[PDB]
């Protein structure tokens, strides 16, 4: 199928009415990153001849 | 940057070859609908908020904090006045109390 | 199609598979960035029929409903501005849907503020709008509500220049 981007929403916008929240939630996310590889060396002379 | 939403603060956590952040955010919920109106006019002057917004719930007027629906009074300690009526647009008719009027009445 | 070369090519081993498997990296690279940069909104937003924002014009920078692509004005220029073994994959994300992302960016910022970024989309009216920018910058809100018909002036001339700049700069 053709993806959907998103769920539409119109926002009821007027030139004299605003939205005030009365409510809160406290969200945690995760964000993972990598740091760090393995620490490789090779040996060059092993390697190609042994 | 950290997080969706408001940020409050975050937790760093230690994994195999990386670091995990647990963000904390303030996410709004529950929001109302509310009349609203850039400045207020009170004897010919015109009044705007300090650090909230004007809101009416339909009769009423009172200011409120931005982020959160807190109706207070209009009064002199959380607008200040600049100009006259006469030049901001969709300004609406109000009164503004003062805290100081209870005192010398009596 | 020599069999012979590709006999003598099965020799060196998996240098092949190295290099499709780089490329192939790329081509998904490619796209989890076009999906990083524009697919930050999961509501797509629309702008009231009525445009009606305090003086305000966005006709540049809206999409236009007369063009079958739904490319605003200036997206519209800068689209007209840009000119073996071989395939070329295509994009994940058309160039209608990237549009359409940037539509519903343009949307959420022009009704709801900064509201919909960190979370459900608040509606206010932009002369308020760009009131709190103006408080976030150090300037007080009279002075945007005062001088609302000459911001709201400078700010059409100026997207103007921009489109006049961009279409008369190679
Ligand atoms: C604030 O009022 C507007 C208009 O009365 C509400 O927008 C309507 O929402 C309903 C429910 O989703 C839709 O079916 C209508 O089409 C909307 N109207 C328009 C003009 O878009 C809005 O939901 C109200 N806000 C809240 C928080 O209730
Ligand atoms: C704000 O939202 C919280 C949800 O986090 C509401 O708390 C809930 O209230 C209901 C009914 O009072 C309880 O059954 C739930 O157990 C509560 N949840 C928690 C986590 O405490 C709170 O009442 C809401 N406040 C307003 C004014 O809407
Ligand atoms: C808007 O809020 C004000 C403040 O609460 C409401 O005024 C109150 O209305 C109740 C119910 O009639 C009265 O018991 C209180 O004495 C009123 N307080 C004041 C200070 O007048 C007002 O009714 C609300 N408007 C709407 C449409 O709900
Ligand atoms: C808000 O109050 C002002 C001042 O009281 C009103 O302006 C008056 O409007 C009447 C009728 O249009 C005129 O006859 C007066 O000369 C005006 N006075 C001034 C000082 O300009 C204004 O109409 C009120 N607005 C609303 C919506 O009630
Ligand atoms: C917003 O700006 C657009 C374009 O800058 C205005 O459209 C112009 O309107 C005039 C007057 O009818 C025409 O002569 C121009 O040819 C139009 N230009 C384009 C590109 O369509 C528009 O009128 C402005 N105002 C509103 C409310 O949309
Ligand atoms: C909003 O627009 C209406 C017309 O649709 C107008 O009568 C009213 O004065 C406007 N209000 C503000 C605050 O601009």
């Amino acid at each position: 199928y053709t993806m959907s981007l998103g769920a539409e929403n119109s926002v009821a916008y007027s030139n004299n009415s605003i939205a005030i929240p009365t409510n809160f939630t406290i969200s945690v996310t995760t964000e993972i990153l990598p740091v760090s590889m393995t620490k490789t060396s090779v040996d060059c002379t092993m390697y190609i001849c042994g | 940057f950290c997080g969706k939403g408001y940020h409050l603060m975050s937790f760093p956590q230690s994994a195999p070859h990386g670091v995990v952040f647990l963000h904390v955010t303030y996410v709004p919920a529950h929001e109302k609908n509310f009349t609203t109106a850039p400045a207020i006019c009170h004897d010919g002057k015109a009044h705007f908020p300090r650090e909230g917004v004007f809101v009416s719930n339909g009769t009423h007027w009172f200011v409120t904090q931005r982020n959160f629906y807190e109706p207070q009074i209009i009064t002199t300690d959380n607008t200040f006045v600049s100009g006259n009526c006469d030049v901001v647009i969709g300004i609406v008719n109000n009164t503004v109390y003062d805290p100081l009027q209870p005192e010398l009445d009596s | 199609d020599s069999t012979e070369c590709s006999n003598l090519l099965l020799q060196y081993g998996s240098f092949c598979t190295q290099l499709n498997r780089a490329l192939t990296g790329i081509a998904v690279e490619q796209d989890k960035n076009t999906q990083e940069v524009f697919a930050q909104v999961k509501q797509i937003y629309k702008t009231p029929p009525i445009k009606d924002f305090g003086g305000f014009n966005f006709s540049q920078i809206l999409p236009d409903p007369s063009k079958p692509s739904k490319r605003s004005p200036i997206e519209d220029l800068l689209f007209n501005k840009v000119t073996n073994g071989l395939t070329v994959l295509p994009p994940l994300l058309t160039d209608e849907m990237i549009a359409q992302y940037t539509s519903a960016l343009l949307a959420g910022t022009i009704t709801s503020g900064w509201t919909f970024g960190a979370g459900p989309a608040l509606q206010i009216p932009f002369p308020m709008q760009m009131a709190y920018r103006f408080n976030g910058i150090g300037v007080t809100q009279n002075v945007l509500y005062e001088n609302q018909k000459l911001i709201a002036n400078q700010f059409n001339s100026a997207i103007g220049k921009i489109q006049d700049s961009l279409s008369s700069t190679p």
